[PDB]
C-alpha cells in the first residue's frame, strides 16, 4: 500500500448475544425504531426511547440494545429491512455492550436490569 | 480463487486461503495421571481418624 | 478460553463464552525491468584486451551483457529475501511497499545479550529468545523451538566468543567439541558464494553462522544484509528466524507470488519468475533486449520474527 | 537462580563426567512434553530433578493465574513445589482422589457421578437450539503433611 | 460459500470441552498446592485445618 | 431500497482511449506524476505540471492526459501501482476527454495541440 | 431454524398447540417482491389532452 499496509475492515457483530426471549407469536421482547439521519447502527449498542444513542449524562434513559447492523449510506439493514430493532423487556443477553465515550456502564445496567434484561457473564 | 477488487465491483483479484490462531492448552499435570475418579450419590462424604502413641 | 468460575447448585447460574473475529487484508507487488542494446559501432576496429590483433565478435559482448543482466537480478532476488527476512519490504531506493507488523497488528521483540558486561547471563537470554518463539506462534500443536536459524555480525559473534562465561566453561571441559571451538578453526560452515566455509559456534543448543554480504546502489551507497535499521555499526547484530522443520510443510511461513507480464498475450497468464525478450532494430541497425520481474515476498507469521543485539538498554 | 549458583557451576565444572558437559553447556530442554513445549528444563542435582513448568490462564475478569506461584509472593522470588511419586507409599495407599456428584436434573438423583453431562434442548416455536454443560466435582488429598513449598528466598 | 449449522455446532462443542479440560488443570494444581480455591478466590476446602 | 433505489455505480472508463504512440524502451510518451493527498484521478482527464487537474481559467496550462485510475483513500491505482501516469507527447487519442466545471474544450485541445497530442473523430 | 438458506416458497404454514392445552395457534409467511426488468415498456393512457 501507501503507507505499507492496507485493512479491508474487520466483520461487524451478528446477532448472537440472545440466550433466552419470551417467544410469543408477535414480538414481545422486540419494539421497532424508525432510524435517524445519518446513523450508523451495529448490534449491542443502546438507544434512548426515541432511536438516539444513549450518551454521557442520560444514562437513565436507556430503552432498549440494538440487534440488527444498519447503514446510513443504504439507509437499509444488512437483511435489507427498513428499520432498526431492539429488544426492550424480558430478555437475556450477553454483556457485550457497546457505549459512547464516557457512558458509565453500571448505571445503563442498572437502568435496563429495571425493564427485566438480564445479562450474563462472559467469558474470555 | 478470484473475488472482486477492494473498491471496485467490476475487476477481479485472487484470494490466498487463511490464516488461524488457536490458544495455548497446558495440560503437564493432568497427563501426569495422579489422581483417581471416585465417583459417588450424595453431594457429601465422610472420613474416619485414629491413631495412637 | 477462560477459566469457568463456581456456581451454587441451587442457584442455577452460569457463564457463556464470547465471539470470535474475522479480518481481511491485501498486498501490492513489485515491478522491475531492464533495457540493454547492442551497436555495430561497438565492434568494428576493437582489439581484444587479452591479445595483440585480434578483434572484437558479437557473440562475446551478448554473452557478457545477459550475464551482467543475470548477476544484477540474482543480486537484487537475494537483497529483497533478506530485506522480507527482517520484517520489512524496501527498495533500494527506500520506498516502502509492505509492513508485515502493520498489517498483522503485532509488535517486534528484540533480546539484549549485554555481552559488554561479565556478568550477563546468555542462558537467560536464550531462554527467553525459546519462550518467545515458542509460545507466541498461535498454532494450536506441539513446537520445539530448538529448531531455529541464527544469522550474526561479526562485531556480535566477535563479542560472544570473547565472553568470559564462554570461555572459561569451554576450558573446563576436556571434549573433542571444546577443544576445536577454543584452539582450532571455527571456520566449519557451508558456502555463502564468496567464501568456502562460514564461522560457526555451538553453545546451549544453538547455532550462531556469521554473515557479511552487503551490495551496492546505483549512486555508490553500500547495503549490509545483516545489520539492523537505524543500529551502529559498532555494535552487534543479528537476526533469528524459525526453521521449515520446526512447523512442517503443511504449515510453511515463507512465500513468494509472481504476477504476469504487461505485455500482449500474458494478460491472466501466470507469472514466471523471470521474462526475456528481444527486438532488432529497424534498418538492421543494431539489436534491443528486455528482462520483466514482478513479485513481493512476505511472511505469514511475523511474530516468530526475532532481532537480536549485543549491547543492554 | 538455581542454576546460577557458584556452588553448583562450579560443582559441574571441575566434574569430567558425560552429564556434566551437557548440563553446563548443551541443553536442558531434555523432558517430556506440557502440551506447547516439545520439551521442558529439566535438572539434576543431588539425586533430585528439577522441572520447570510453566503455566498461565486467563481469569475472565482479565488477570492471569500463573500455576506454580504461591500466594502473595511476588514473581521476583522463585518458588516451587514437591509432592510425592505414585511409588512412594505405593499403588494400595493411594493418596489423590476426586469425586463426582450427580446433575438436579430429573431422573439423575441418587445416580452415580459423571465428571460432564451435556443436555440439549429446542426453543420454543422453533427459533434455534440450546445447549447446557454441568459438572459437580473436587480434588482433595488425604495426607497434606506430604506436600512442602520451596522458596529461593533468604528468610 | 455459505456457512452450516454441522461447523457451528462442532465448533461450540469443542470450545466448551476446552473451557472445561482448562478449569480441572487449574482445579487439579490448586489441590496439589495444599488449598482448593476457585478463581474468584472462594475457599471450599482447607486440608491442613481438616486434618490438623 | 429506501428512497426507491439503489445504485452501486457504473464502471470506470477502462483505458482504450490510446490509438497510437511511438513505442520506446522507455516509455517516450508516458510521464509519472506523485499523487495528490485528496484527489480522485480517472481515464480521461487533464492535469497540470504538478498533478493537479486544471481548471476553469487555466486551460492554457494543460499537460496530459490521465490513463489510470486512482483510488484516494487505498493511495493505489487499479493495478496496485503507487503513482499516476499521463501521456504528454506524440500521442492520438480518442475524442472522451472529462474536464472540470467550467473548462473550455477549445482551450484545452488547442494547448495539447502544440504539444503533439491530436484527437481523432469519436461517433456515438 | 430449517430455513436458513433454502428456496423460498410462495407461502409458509405452521401449526403449534398452547401451553397447557389451550388451543391452536397458527402462523402464515411471506416474503416477496414482484419486478418488471423493462419498465420503459409500460405506458399510460389518458381520455384527455393536455
Amino acid at each position: 500500500a501507501y503507507q505499507g499496509f492496507t485493512k479491508l475492515g474487520n466483520r461487524e457483530p451478528l446477532n448472537d448475544i440472545i440466550l433466552w426471549e419470551q417467544i410469543t407469536p408477535t414480538g414481545h421482547s422486540r419494539k421497532e425504531y424508525t432510524p435517524q439521519a445519518s446513523t450508523e447502527y451495529r448490534v449491542g449498542e443502546v438507544l434512548k426511547a426515541d432511536g438516539t444513542k444513549v450518551q454521557a449524562g442520560e444514562e437513565a434513559q436507556a430503552d432498549s440494545v440494538c440487534i440488527v447492523n444498519f447503514y446510513a449510506d443504504l439507509q437499509l439493514s444488512y437483511h435489507g429491512q427498513l428499520k432498526v430493532v431492539g429488544i426492550h423487556r424480558d430478555a437475556e443477553l450477553k454483556d457485550l455492550l457497546t457505549l459512547e465515550a464516557s457512558v458509565d456502564a453500571a448505571a445503563v445496567k442498572t437502568a435496563l436490569a429495571a425493564k427485566g434484561i438480564d445479562f450474563v457473564p462472559t467469558g474470555l | 480463487m478470484l473475488t472482486n477488487s477492494e473498491k471496485s465491483r467490476f475487476f477481479l483479484a485472487d484470494l490466498t486461503g487463511e490464516v488461524q490462531s488457536i490458544p495455548n492448552t497446558y495440560g503437564y499435570i493432568s497427563n501426569l495421571g495422579l489422581f483417581r475418579s471416585a465417583p459417588i450419590t450424595q453431594t457429601t462424604f465422610l472420613m474416619d481418624l485414629t491413631d495412637w502413641d | 478460553v477462560s477459566l469457568l468460575d463456581a456456581v451454587d447448585r441451587d442457584s442455577r447460574k452460569a457463564e457463556t463464552s464470547a465471539p470470535e473475529r474475522v479480518r481481511q487484508i491485501s498486498f501490492p507487488m513489485m515491478y522491475f525491468k531492464e533495457v540493454e542494446s547492442i551497436t555495430p559501432d561497438e565492434i568494428q576496429g576493437v582489439r581484444q584486451p587479452g591479445t595483440a590483433n585480434e578483434l572484437t565478435t558479437e557473440a562475446v559482448v551478448r554473452a557478457k551483457k545477459l550475464m551482467k543482466i543475470r548477476t544484477k537480478f540474482d543480486i537484487t532476488r537475494e537483497f529483497l529475501f533478506m530485506q522480507a527476512l527482517k520484517g520489512k519490504v524496501v527498495d533500494a531506493r527506500g520506498t516502502l511497499y509492505a509492513d508485515l507488523y502493520k498489517q498483522f497488528d503485532v509488535e517486534k521483540k528484540t533480546v539484549y545479550f549485554d555481552l559488554d558486561n561479565p556478568n550477563a547471563d546468555i542462558d537467560a537470554s536464550i531462554e527467553e529468545l525459546r519462550m518467545h518463539m515458542e509460545d507466541e506462534a498461535k498454532t494450536g500443536t506441539v513446537i520445539n523451538g530448538e529448531e531455529i536459524h541464527v544469522v550474526v555480525d561479526r562485531v556480535f559473534f566477535s563479542k560472544l566468543v570473547k565472553h568470559p562465561k564462554i570461555r572459561d566453561a569451554y576450558l573446563a571441559q576436556q571434549t573433542p567439541l571444546a577443544w576445536q571451538q577454543i584452539t582450532g578453526s571455527l571456520r566449519t560452515g557451508g558456502t555463502d558464494g564468496v567464501q568456502a566455509h562460514m564461522n560457526t559456534f555451538y553453545y546451549g543448543g544453538v547455532k550462531f553462522v556469521q554473515y557479511n554480504g552487503k551490495f551496492k546502489d546505483k549512486r555508490g551507497k553500500v547495503h549490509t544484509l545483516v545489520s539492523i535499521d537505524s543500529v551502529a555499526a559498532t555494535v552487534g547484530v543479528g537476526h533469528a528466524f524459525p526453521n521449515v522443520s520446526m512447523l512442517g510443510e503443511a504449515n510453511n511461513i515463507f512465500e513468494v507470488a509472481y504476477g504476469p507480464c504487461p505485455k500482449m498475450g500474458y494478460a491472466n497468464t501466470l507469472g514466471q519468475e523471470l521474462y526475456v525478450f528481444e527486438y532488432e532494430k529497424d534498418r538492421d541497425e543494431g539489436i534491443d533486449f528486455e528482462a520483466h520481474s514482478y513479485m513481493l515476498p512476505y511472511c505469514t507469521r511475523p511474530q516468530l520474527l526475532v532481532d537480536v543485539r549485543a549491547d543492554a538498554k
